[PDB]
């Protein structure tokens, strides 16, 4: 038994990776856009 | 171990073993026999450049460091005291884990940070006598192993380091 | 010595004490135990060993070591071994020993 | 609240991924229980072996091949040819698998 | 060594004995008389093992 | 026989 | 070139008797011998006056070794096999074929290790965390080199004493072209 | 199963001694003396591992060693043994040791 | 809504599931093995870093959101979980309820399980204790 293979870090940092940098939340959509920076207001 | 090679951010052989269980026997014997087979494939069908030599130790003191949470000038010092202590035969033999881990460790007390030997050697999964051992060998020769801006401005002196 | 003589009425005391079922399982008198006893008594002290209560081939007087052995290594000429509940005799002397300790240099 | 760590970055990640220190801990080493335990046999004369068999038939009139092996404590190479001489596998029966003295002299 | 090493015809079970018999019977290229057997096992008077040959 | 290894909950 | 030879530490011979022998019969009678099955299928048997150890199998087939001579050799085989003939065992001195003489030697100076896994990568591996020296296995004569930092060379699997002379007297200028210093 | 080594020892040999003798004066069986022996290997295997504390160091020169049968044989020569105290210079001393691991 | 699940959401799906049980039972075969064996692997606190970026090299420093836009870099913290790893066994006598037992192995550990990525200007970054001098000092606009 080696804990550092039973734990695989790649799943959560991926999944929340994955769903953030598009918009699909699994694994919905557009649930994430890029930050509109034209003006303050935008 | 080959694909980390080739990147320049070689790992060791016990870095490796943390993850895949292969005692050092049948790992060794495996990499001789695959560095053959890709050379057989350069000349017949590059690979290898100054980084494939073994030993290498400068790619490994930054991460030691990081290990042990130093800062970024005891590291440049460190890597400093690791290039110049090939130029002694009592210790160019010496595994270039020891060389930089002993290396670190000379430093480590040269701007004296309050870390003991005993937990660098459990950090490093290196032998304790083995970083006192080696660190006798590299007081001899300090004034070749310490940068010398470092010791010209005064942010560090020779006398800080412990003689036996 | 007082440990082997001790050690040995001992023994002497065991086997005459465990050996009495088995002798009446043969239907053999009690008075033969005391005869076994007598005998062999009378042989350790004639023995004399210590004070009691009472070429290339294989080819009492003899220095003899009967023992356990728990581990024996040898280094390219050297031998140890590492031995545990033995009884040895030297010199018409007899010692017994929980452990010992072999270091032997095979010229 | 949740604990937030002040250490060093660095130095928390030092027990993670490719480390230089090895794991110490006796957990599910299941691989190492049972791999520890080994030792070799060295063939017995047939003379001994066959006899044994033949006691041991007498016991049970049926012999599963694990079970032999462990009781005679001998290689299964030689402790098959001896085996075959004197026995038979029933495959296609009830009792698969299992071995049993052949009828020649079990009828006696 | 090796008269030491011969075992003693008294086997543990009648069994092994006949099966001794039967594998030297076959190794011969023609029959053998009782006397040969004889020879071979000692048993000179009438054994079980002989009549379970039969 | 088992499967020789399940889950409890 | 180099005016030092280097010396010969070991020589593994083999030889065969042409009978079957009785391990257990040969453990009981022989001076010094260590029969254990369990280990290995031989008994192992030494003697002292050419400091030679022998690995005798149950095969007749015998694997002396520790003879700093090839002729040294050749008399502790013929001693074992005399031993084995005073036991009683059918045994005649017959095929005698050293299988393998290493050498040892030094240069007298440091070599840069580094070096030697660099210009030359196709014979030499250089791995120093796992052993602290260079392995050139030389293709003709086909001879294995260890290496060492220390300026210690080590000399294996030549079958006779010319190509451990080829050998060394073939290295000795790409080891000095890497002196350190 | 204990072993027979013992019965080299004077103790052994002296109840080999009185056994046989009781033999030749018929007033006891054969077998039960076989009865007696294997009882014997168990109490001089059970007094010695039980009942002694004291350790003893031989060193010298192997004249001649060997194994078989889990059952070594040394033949040191020259040798000083120390009990414990005082020295002891031999001569000869073999040595025959079983191993500790008893075998079933 | 991003401090409330840093700081207690996190925490409690950890504790749903913490608890993963292997049974390995009798598997009667011979006598000698009768033992049956339960490991189980428990899910304690959970605890976070603040944000930091390891290099190819394997050198592990702190990330500030500056450098993360310049160099695409994701700004994140990392999540460490207690786990504690318990062993029992139990003698399976046939046709019986079992009484399993501690076997004196509970091995007691941080073992990493990820990234998270941060929000800015929240609890866990490092511009919500910085003034506005300091945000001036680290590239960032007040």
């Amino acid at each position: 038994f080696n804990m550092k293979l039973a734990i695989n870090a790649k799943t959560i940092t991926s999944g929340l990776k994955y769903a953030l940098a598009t918009g699909n939340w699994g694994e919905r959509a557009g649930v994430s856009q890029v930050l509109n920076r034209y003006t303050y207001s935008s | 171990l080959i694909g980390c090679r080739r990147a320049e951010v070689a790992r060791t052989f016990k870095e490796i073993q943390s993850l895949i269980h292969v005692k050092t026997k049948e790992f060794g014997k495996t990499l001789n026999i695959m560095k053959n087979i890709l050379r057989g494939k350069s000349e017949d069908g590059k690979i290898d450049t100054d980084n494939m030599s073994g030993a290498q130790n400068l790619t490994y003191i930054p991460r030691f460091c990081s290990h042990l949470g130093l800062p970024m000038q005891v590291t440049t010092s460190a890597e400093y005291t690791a290039k110049k202590c090939k130029e002694i035969k009592e210790i160019a033999g010496k595994s270039p884990i020891t060389i930089a881990v002993v290396s670190i460790y000379l430093n480590i007390l040269l701007f004296q940070i309050p870390i003991t030997a005993a937990k660098v050697g459990q950090t490093l999964q290196v032998t304790e006598g083995t970083i006192k051992s080696g660190y006798k060998i590299l007081y001899e020769h300090r004034d070749k192993l310490v940068d010398p801006q470092l010791i010209a401005n005064g942010v560090v002196s020779l006398d800080n380091l412990p003689g036996v | 010595n007082a440990e082997a003589s001790r050690v040995y009425e001992i023994i002497v005391e065991s086997v005459v004490n465990e050996v009495r079922e088995d002798f009446e399982n043969a239907g053999i008198d009690e008075q033969t135990l005391q005869d076994l006893k007598n005998i062999w008594q009378k042989k350790l002290t004639e023995t004399k060993v210590t004070t009691f209560s009472w070429d290339y081939l294989i080819s009492p007087d003899e220095n003899l070591m009967l023992c356990l052995y728990d581990k024996v290594t040898r280094t390219k000429a050297r031998w140890k071994c590492s031995l545990k509940d033995g009884v040895v005799t030297i010199n018409r002397n007899d010692y017994t020993f929980q452990k010992a300790q072999v270091e032997a240099e095979w010229v | 609240r949740i604990t937030t760590l002040d250490e060093t970055v660095g130095v928390t990640m030092s027990h993670t991924g490719m480390s230089m220190r090895s794991d110490n801990s006796n957990f599910l080493k299941v691989g190492r229980e049972k791999a520890k335990s080994n030792i070799k046999s060295i063939r017995m004369p047939k003379k001994e072996i066959l006899d044994y068999l033949f006691k041991l038939f007498d016991e049970y009139d049926y012999w599963s091949l694990k079970g032999l092996k462990e009781r005679t404590r001998q290689p299964e190479a030689h402790l098959k040819e001896c085996l075959d001489k004197v026995a038979t596998l029933v495959k296609k029966g009830p009792y698969a698998f299992k071995y049993t003295l052949r009828p020649e002299y079990k009828k006696l | 060594a090796l008269q030491a090493n011969q075992t003693d015809i008294s086997k543990s079970h009648d069994s092994s004995k006949l099966l001794w018999a039967t594998e030297y019977i076959q190794k011969k290229g023609k029959p053998v008389l009782v006397n040969e057997l004889l020879d071979y096992l000692s048993m000179k008077k009438d054994d079980k093992v002989i009549e379970l040959l039969k | 026989l088992r499967r020789k290894t399940r889950q409890l909950k | 070139t180099s005016g030092i030879v280097p010396t010969l530490q070991n020589i593994v011979a083999t030889v065969t008797l042409g009978c079957r022998l009785d391990l257990k019969t040969v453990a009981l009678h022989a001076r010094n011998a260590e029969y254990n099955p369990k280990r290995f299928a031989a008994v192992i048997m030494r003697i002292r006056e050419p400091k030679t150890t022998a690995l005798i199998f149950a095969s007749g087939k015998m694997v002396v070794t520790g003879a700093k001579s090839e002729d040294d050799s050749k008399l502790a085989s013929r001693k074992y096999a005399r031993i084995i003939q005073k036991i009683g065992f059918a045994a005649k001195f017959t095929d005698f074929k050293i299988q393998n003489i290493v050498g040892s030697c030094d240069v007298k100076f440091p070599i840069r290790l580094e070096g030697l896994a660099f210009s030359h990568g196709t014979f030499s591996s250089y791995e120093p965390e796992l052993f602290p020296g260079l392995i050139y296995r030389m293709v003709k004569p086909k001879i294995v080199l260890l290496i060492f930092v220390s300026g210690k060379i080590v000399l294996t699997g030549a079958k006779q004493r010319e190509e451990i002379y080829q050998a060394f007297e073939a290295i000795y200028p790409v080891l000095s072209e890497f002196r350190k210093m | 199963g204990y072993y027979e080594l013992y019965r080299r020892s004077t103790i052994g040999n002296s109840l080999v001694d009185a056994l046989d003798t009781l033999i030749s004066d018929g007033r006891i069986e054969a077998s039960l003396a076989m009865r007696v022996l294997e009882t014997f290997d168990k109490v001089v295997a059970e007094t010695l591992k039980d009942n002694t504390q004291s350790k003893l160091t031989v060193k010298g020169n192997l004249d001649t060693y060997g194994f078989c049968d889990d059952v070594w044989t040394f033949i040191v020569k020259n040798c000083q043994v120390t009990v414990e105290q005082s020295v002891i210079s031999v001569d000869k001393l073999r040595i025959v040791a079983c191993n500790s691991k008893k075998s079933e | 809504s991003f401090n409330q699940f840093v700081d207690y959401t996190l925490q409690d799906i950890i504790c749903e599931d913490s608890t993963l049980i292997l049974e390995q039972l009798a598997q009667h075969t011979t006598e000698s093995d009768n033992i049956s064996r339960k490991y189980e692997i428990s899910f304690g606190k959970i605890y976070v870093t603040k944000p930091m970026v390891n290099e190819s090299d394997g050198v592990t420093h702190a990330l500030y959101p500056q450098e993360a836009r310049l160099r695409n870099l994701t700004y994140s913290s990392g999540l460490f979980v207690d786990v504690k790893k318990r062993t029992y066994e139990a003698i399976d006598v046939p046709g019986r309820e079992l009484k399993y037992e501690l076997i004196a192995e509970e091995s007691e550990g941080k073992v990493f399980i990820g990234r998270l990525p941060i929000m800015l200007r929240s609890k866990n970054c490092y511009l919500s204790e910085a003034t506005e001098s300091d945000l001036y000092k680290l590239k960032e606009c007040p």
